[PDB]
């Protein structure tokens, strides 16, 4: 039997919403990955919910498919689930009718049965009282049973990367990123969202919402637009795969109706332009399937998966991969067809045939990766690339090394990281390869919790392969950030390999981290050895919230080590940065509001405005206590290190001062602190003396600090000048990495350490 | 026990009638052994011959009763009549012979058999006939007795016993002798003492023009009169006539007699008065297929020993071309309407080269034509033939569209197989060019398409009509101006309504238009238009068409306020797939509704839902009904033996849908106990059950499945084998 290709959906924000078929009080579950003790990981507690057609005011039905709106560049928060009865239930997470909420709390938009608006925040089943709802099983495949659900993207563009190659001239890996223009059908901004669903009887649906209204509208048609309803209700489509094509506002509805035993093709057209969009349909082509192979073995169509192909590839015609299995033979044939117009001097052109040695039980297409996954019977997975259908795990062995571009790598799977012995599909409810292909999710019958399997490498004792592996995992994150993926799956896989390295040689594992994170900067065209102008851009960059988090997890096992400590203090300084300069801009605008709003004193709006002015500065006081408490720790270590310079356990103090933007960042914090105090002194609170306590306390805490800020200000300023002249004395770029990440000084610069 | 016996026997007879196994001399043996096979315990009763024939009589009558009385619950247009005609043919033809050489000629036993029937069958038959329509309304019982009279089984005084008390039948008028009588040219009923000589003598003097234009029955040819009067042939004589064709046809293949091969195929294709259906009723279609596909495959060696240097060559080449071209049309008609597969026969007979079979891959790609022209398909890796492949295209286009004549050199140098694909290529190029606007001159083309109707080029029309609907379906949705549209009809009408036809091409042209007429009519009506439908309806009325709504053919003025259904199986929203299968669940579990015993409406339903979803949605849904309601027919919820027989109803039905012949069963037992076996049964349940049995056993070694779950699945599997081994198929 075919597996649950759409039973589970990994939302782009990490929420794992999957169908539930065992609990008698719930049909859907929500969970996510969390860290146990910084080293290990565990799934979050399942948040069970119950979905029935009568939430608007009682038996609930099973869930057919779950589709997170993670397609293209969509935010990925609006989850629309279609049940077995055909009702499309839309749930929005991260929002409440009155306020904003976290990502684990759900909310309804509208229910379909006729469509009506009813906003209501859902509640978990466990917290809710025992209700009179029983699991009624809709074991009937209705005319309205949705076969395939597809989302509609907006006019925004997505920028991703295609592949990277090893530049032997510079002995470094180089990657190029190509912008991907939108292709297929996209909804305009004035429409809040749109979606399309194909029902098993051929009836089509088009839900959409106007951005300026709350009422929802639905437009429905039927594929077979014949004059007789006798054939209208006959199109029982076995497979209905919708692949958008480069044609404007066109979707190729590749259907296989067993009534006529032909793979019929269709074309759907929509005119966006507030009038309702118009829907049109036009029949195109129909072909019959091949009965036999070349040698005389008959074939059976197991699956019909057509790839969503953009205009980037050489031939944009979608690949209709009609799978065939030779009976009583381990072989499995995948014939490939392409749809092309008929040219004068449409039609399906056959390119070639590909033979696989094991039977296939599931096919899943990766998103923004162009990878077809063949989940064979024995559990092994062979992901064939869309470009050449060359096996990714064995591409390096068979790659033609000679050429301008060598060692073409697209994913960590190219290095050789193969999954272990996965559980057999008969015991498995559903599988899904993780977005980065680093691991596979397996749900088990007797396991109440989801499992997880990571990739392993057999030749971990060979030291010469560390250069390639670090670069391969470096590019894995490059694609993830461009697609706004959490990439929590990739983080787990990297740590396991590092842990096995550290068990034999602890010294070797440390260098693996340094080389791995270095390639990230080269891939993203960001240089820590650049002039100071780019350095300001680095601090505000989102990646440091994640690339620094990498060593926060990859260095957790190393007790009493400063690799994670160096990243955390810089990361927390960013939080410290958001505290003062986050409100320094806000406080500056409050100065102008005082003068222009001084003509109405008795109004009931100024009194709340006046109260809020002096309340905001009060909340900064607890932050300032940790701000002073932080600078004392580094000054305390100065006295300790002088007596015993040979103590390696206190090498964190070197990296903190060595960081180039941190010295400027603290100076900027000290600059705005002076500006704020000068402004407060220039513009004090006079109407209410009682409110001056917060303003006065701000002056007192600075003066009463055990160490004067002015003396400490000159401390970091002098370090910057001395560390710049040393660069001119001898050119070196590794010292920039050493002062920022390694938190150490190379032995070749041992004289520099004595100066501190 | 009796209910189990009757259900098993009715399904067994239905399956065996569908499977064309009546001609098997093991029918009586299997029918007698049914009673012993059903009951596991020994049942050693000496059943006398009269008992067997009586049991057969009431079984057949009750089966026909259920078959005709279950039809009102079907959709009014879900029309499938092959099995209805099959029941009629069996009951009127074989059962009289079964009595003739199986009975002891006892008039009493027939009276007891036909007096023990319930009046419900008679009431239902009369009600259905009255609703369809005093006018003479004869039942199937009258035809049964009439056949027995001709065989000297019963005296003429027996028919009056069962006649209505007010109406008798004159004894003298009823025929009593089994001798063949034919109306000669002078009106005297001549006695055909010898059958084989009559066929060959008429066949030699037969005219191919007399096929469709001879609407009147007063034709000088005796054999042609028989086809239009096929419903009144004697019981025992028609077996000789069917066997006469087989021996003659096989001898014509051995001697390579091209004249009589082409003529024979023309008679069988058109199926006047259900002539072709009776043929498949006797001779097994497998043996008919084997010889027929041998000719179309072994004809390659026959063209390397003939030299075109005689004035009889053009006579021979036309005779060769028509003999080969007609033999293709016989296969397509059998595959499409009669539900036979060309792939299956190759697997069963090892002497057929599957990889080198041109017929096998031709049928499966019949409605689709390649955009590129290749002289040979197995050697696409070579470029030498592709150089002259384009030469052939331009050589034929210039000679036929500009020169206006077909040179004899072109015909001699090319084979029939290349012609079968060359003609669709050229017509597609010309028709596409006309539609776009590349070709603007019609009159030269109208004459140009006339050259496609010559006897030499007749085989090229087979693929021309199939492509038309795919061409027309795009045309129907696309916006085409009437000036172009009227041109399309003008070019099309040349093939549809020729000005003149040769004496060997007139019957062929009608025959090809008859294969793929039905989908063409549906597309055309969606829009010089009328003549095409008028021609299409004319060729559709020459003989009856199976599984077609009669209202569609004659919808010129009838408006019944009900939309027409062109397909065999039709579904509405008022009666969706849910309601019928929910009624199937009521029948799969409680044997309710009335759609059972109708393998016409059920076999197609299974395919429309696939065996996987069909079995998945019923096996696990049974538990919900069983856990709440309980086993029907028992007032006590004690024991599992009562539920055991209910499970036997479901598993016995699935066995017949998988096993189709006698020796096949002996080979499926070896498939379970563990290549060629599962090839023929790709979609069988047995393959699905066995493939999961081995797969989950692998997980048992690896221990990802609980032992209880594995034990449950094998319980279904062993039950399937247990009934398979204890019952003879």
């Amino acid at each position: 039997m075919m597996l649950g290709e759409h039973l589970m959906s990994w939302s782009k924000t990490g929420i794992i919403a999957y169908s539930d078929s065992q609990s008698s009080n719930a049909n859907i579950c929500l969970t996510f990955l969390e860290s146990i003790n910084g080293i290990n990981w565990r799934f979050h507690t399942p948040q069970k919910y119950v979905l029935h057609p009568q939430l608007h005011e009682q038996f609930f039905y099973n869930i057919s498919s779950i589709h997170w709106n993670n397609w293209f560049s969509l935010p990925g928060d609006m989850l629309a689930v279609c049940d077995e009865l055909g009702n499309m239930t839309m749930l929005i997470t991260g929002q409440r009718p009155d306020r904003a909420t976290t990502y684990e709390k759900l909310t309804m938009v509208f229910q379909d049965n006729k469509i009506y608006n009813h906003v209501m925040p859902l509640k978990p089943v466990d917290k809710l009282k025992p209700m009179n709802i029983e699991r009624k099983q809709t074991r009937k495949e209705y005319n309205t049973s949705i076969l395939e659900f597809r989302w509609l993207t907006s006019s925004k563009s997505v920028i991703v990367s295609q592949f990277c190659a090893f530049d032997s001239s510079s002995n470094t890996y180089r990657s190029r990123a190509q912008q991907v223009p939108p292709y297929g059908v996209y909804h305009p901004p004035f429409i809040k969202y749109a979606c399309l669903a194909i029902r098993k009887n051929g009836q089509i649906d088009f839900w959409y919402q106007f951005s300026n209204s709350k009422d929802h509208k639905k437009i429905t048609l039927q594929l077979l637009d014949t004059s007789n309803q006798r054939f209208k209700d006959l199109q029982w489509l076995e497979f209905a795969r919708i692949t958008p094509m480069n044609d404007d506002q066109c979707m190729l509805i590749t259907t296989y109706s067993k009534l006529s035993k032909n793979i019929s093709f269709y074309k759907l057209h929509v005119n966006w332009n507030l009038n309702d969009p118009s829907l049109k349909i036009q029949f195109i082509l129909s072909t019959t399937l091949d009965p036999t192979d070349d040698e005389g073995h008959v074939l059976k169509l197991e699956n019909l998966h057509v790839v969503s192909k953009s205009s980037i590839e050489k031939d944009p015609s979608p690949e209709i991969l009609v799978l065939y299995n030779v009976c009583d033979t381990s072989k499995s044939l995948v014939k490939r067809y392409r749809l092309a117009p008929t040219q004068l001097s449409y039609n399906l052109r056959r390119h070639s045939d590909i033979v696989l040695d094991k039977k296939v039980t599931l096919i899943t297409s990766e998103m923004f990766d162009a990878f077809v996954s063949f989940y064979f019977e024995d559990g092994t997975i062979e992901s064939y690339n869309q470009n050449d259908w060359k096996l990714e795990t064995e591409r390096l062995i068979s790659q033609s090394q000679l050429g301008k571009f060598k060692n073409i790598i697209a994913s960590p799977l190219s290095a050789g990281f193969n999954y272990g012995k996965l559980p057999l599909p008969p015991s498995v409810e559903w599988m899904k390869v993780s977005p980065s292909m680093c691991g596979v999710i397996v749900k088990q019958y007797n396991k109440k919790w989801p499992q997880f399997y990571a990739a392993v490498q057999k030749n971990y004792a060979d030291p010469e392969k560390d250069s390639i592996n670090a670069t391969a995992l470096a590019f894995g994150y490059v694609k993830s950030l461009h697609k706004q993926i959490s990439a929590e799956d990739l983080t787990i896989a990297a740590k396991t390999h590092i842990l096995r390295i550290s068990f034999l040689d602890r010294k070797r594992a440390k260098e693996f981290i340094t080389t791995l994170l270095k390639s990230l900067y080269s891939f993203f065209n960001i240089s820590p050895d650049a002039p100071k102008e780019i350095m300001d851009k680095i601090i505000t960059s989102r990646p440091l919230q994640k690339i620094m988090l990498l060593q926060l997890e990859l260095g957790s096992c190393f007790s009493q080590e400063n690799i994670e400590e160096m990243a955390r203090v810089i990361l927390y300084l960013k939080n410290v940065l958001f505290a003062f300069n986050g409100v320094a801009r806000n406080f500056h605008f409050a100065i102008e509001q005082i003068s222009n709003n001084s003509n109405q004193q008795q109004n009931p709006k100024l009194f709340q405005t006046i109260f809020s002015k002096q309340d905001l500065i009060h909340s900064l006081i607890p932050v300032a206590k940790w701000f002073v408490k932080f600078i004392t720790y580094l000054t305390q270590e100065i006295l300790i290190l002088i007596n015993d310079p040979t103590n390696k356990e206190y090498t964190l103090v070197h990296g903190i001062f060595g960081a180039k933007m941190s010295r400027t960042l603290i100076l900027s914090i000290l600059n705005e602190i002076k500006k704020v105090t000068q402004i407060v002194a220039k513009f004090p609170e006079t109407s209410y003396p009682i409110l001056n306590e917060s303003s006065t306390f701000l002056k007192l805490v600075l003066s009463e600090s055990p160490v004067d800020f002015e003396k400490f200000e000159t401390f970091l300023v002098d370090v910057n000048n001395k560390f710049i002249a040393l660069c001119e004395q001898q050119p070196s770029q590794e010292r920039e990495f050493s002062l920022l990440v390694k938190a150490e000084i190379p032995p070749e610069y041992a004289k520099v350490g004595d100066f501190l | 026990d009796m209910k189990l016996l009757r259900y098993y026997k009715n399904i067994w007879l239905n399956n065996k009638i569908i499977n064309w196994e009546i001609s098997n001399p093991d029918f009586l043996s299997k029918y007698s052994a049914i009673t012993s096979s059903i009951f596991q315990e020994s049942f050693n009763s000496v059943q006398n011959l009269d008992q067997l024939l009586t049991d057969l009589i009431e079984t057949s009558f009750t089966c026909f009763a259920q078959f005709v009385s279950n039809k009102q619950y079907h959709q009014a247009n879900s029309n499938l009549t092959l099995l209805e005609r099959k029941w009629v043919i069996f009951i009127t033809k074989h059962l009289p012979l079964l009595i003739l050489e199986n009975s002891s000629r006892s008039p009493r036993v027939v009276t007891n058999a036909l007096d023990n029937i319930d009046e419900k069958v008679v009431k239902a038959i009369r009600i259905y006939f009255t609703e369809k329509d005093p006018s003479t309304s004869l039942d199937i019982r009258h035809d049964f007795i009439k056949g027995l009279i001709m065989l000297n089984l019963q005296p003429a005084s027996v028919i009056n016993n069962y006649l209505r008390e007010d109406q008798m039948i004159d004894t003298s008028i009823l025929p009593t002798r089994d001798d063949l009588f034919v109306r000669n040219l002078q009106g005297i009923q001549e006695v055909v003492h010898n059958t084989n000589s009559f066929i060959i003598s008429s066949l030699d003097t037969l005219e191919l023009e007399s096929i469709t234009e001879s609407i009147t029955h007063d034709s000088s040819n005796g054999l042609f009169q028989v086809l239009h009067n096929f419903e009144s042939v004697a019981p025992t004589k028609q077996r000789e006539i069917v066997k006469a064709f087989l021996s003659i046809f096989e001898d014509a293949i051995k001697e390579l007699n091209y004249n009589r091969i082409a003529k024979i195929c023309a008679l069988l294709f058109f199926n006047f008065s259900h002539s072709l259906t009776t043929i498949l009723s006797f001779s097994s279609p497998a043996a008919l297929m084997k010889t027929l596909i041998k000719f179309v495959d072994l004809s390659r060696n026959g063209r390397n020993g003939s030299n075109g240097n005689d004035e009889s060559s053009e006579y021979e080449t036309i005779n060769i071309s028509l003999s080969f071209s007609w033999a293709i049309l016989l296969i397509i008609n059998l595959t499409q309407t009669y539900g036979i597969s060309v792939v299956d026969v190759a697997l069963k007979y090892p002497e057929l080269s599957i990889k080198n079979s041109f017929i096998i891959n031709f049928i499966s790609n019949l409605p689709n034509v390649s955009d590129k022209y290749y002289l040979e398909e197995s050697n696409v890796n070579d470029s030498d033939m592709l150089t002259k492949s384009h030469n052939t295209v331009q050589s034929w286009l210039c000679d036929l569209f500009v020169n206006g004549s077909i040179t004899d050199q072109l015909i001699q140098n090319i084979e029939t197989r290349q012609l079968a694909n060359l003609i669709p290529f050229i017509v597609k190029q010309v028709l596409l060019s006309v539609e776009i606007g590349v070709l603007t001159d019609i009159s030269s083309l109208i004459g140009g398409f006339e050259y496609f109707l010559q006897p030499l080029l007749l085989v090229g029309l087979i693929k021309t009509f199939y492509w038309l609907e795919q061409f027309l379906s795009c045309v129907k949705n696309d916006t085409i101006s009437e000036d172009i549209l009227q041109g399309i009809f003008n070019l099309l009408n040349t093939l549809f309504n020729p000005v003149t036809l040769n004496e060997d091409s007139k019957a062929f042209h009608t025959a090809v238009l008859r294969l793929n007429a039905i989908p063409l009519l549906k597309v055309l009506r969606k829009f010089n238009l009328e003549p095409l439908i008028a021609k299409l309806v004319a060729v559709l009325n020459v003989s009856p068409v199976y599984d077609v709504d009669p209202r569609i053919i004659n919808s010129e003025n009838d408006y019944s306020r009900k939309q027409l259904g062109y397909g065999k199986f039709l579904i509405l929203n008022e009666n969706p797939i849910n309601k019928i299968m929910t009624n199937q669940i009521n029948s799969f579990w409680s044997l309710h509704s009335s759609t059972y015993y109708n393998l016409d409406y059920l076999f197609e339903l299974i395919e429309l839902v696939t065996p996987k979803s069909f079995l998945f949605d019923v096996l696990k849904t049974l538990e919900y009904k069983l856990a709440t309601y309980g086993v029907p027919g028992s007032e006590n919820k004690r024991g599992s033996l009562d539920s055991e027989h209910v499970f036997d109803y479901f598993f016995y039905f699935l066995v017949l849908y998988d096993v189709k012949t006698a020796e096949e069963a002996s080979q499926l037992i070896e498939y379970m106990e563990n290549n060629k076996i599962s090839i023929l049964k790709r979609h069988s349940f047995a393959v699905l059950l066995h493939e999961r049995k081995l797969l989950n056993d692998l997980a048992l070694e690896n221990g990802e499945i609980t032992k209880t779950e594995n034990e449950k699945f094998i319980s279904y599997h062993d039950k399937y084998l247990c009934m398979l081994k204890t019952c003879v198929f």
